[PDB]
């Protein structure tokens, strides 16, 4: 039974989620990014960085 | 459909011993195909989908059947 494989792109939602209601200095909040695009592999972790060409997309500030 | 639908045939020797056939019988109808839009206006850049339901472009229930967009 032949079974195919399908490519295709994902929508991704980056949100920052705050401990608290207000954003106050020297709080680490954390930063949440859900992209299937960049999971290029499903049997280890996929970790962005500058220096790899292979990370097409890095988010910025 | 009716007089004309996809029937499949099979001789078998009875249990009196003559052989007769046994044979049975499935319609295969076709569907009006309804392509429809997702909202009635949209905006620039609105992510327009296209949404078509027919069910006789199906034509392997194993491989995900798709139509590409013809460049020449």
């Amino acid at each position: 039974t032949p079974q195919t494989i399908l490519v295709g792109f994902s929508f991704a939602s980056i949100d920052i989620q705050p401990v608290t209601d207000e954003w106050t200095s020297g709080q680490e909040i954390p930063v949440v990014i859900v992209d299937a695009d960049q999971n290029k592999n499903s049997r280890a972790d996929e970790d962005l960085d500058l220096n790899n060409p292979d990370v097409t997309l890095i988010p910025a500030l | 459909t009716d007089e004309d639908a996809p029937r499949v045939n099979y001789n078998d020797l009875g249990a009196d011993g003559v052989t007769t056939p046994v044979s049975d019988q499935e319609e295969a109808p076709s569907h009006s195909g309804v392509v429809s839009l997702n909202a009635d206006s949209y905006k620039i850049a609105d992510t327009v989908v296209i949404t078509v339901e027919d069910l006789d472009l199906n034509v392997d229930s194993d491989l995900i059947d798709i139509f590409t967009v013809v460049s020449d």
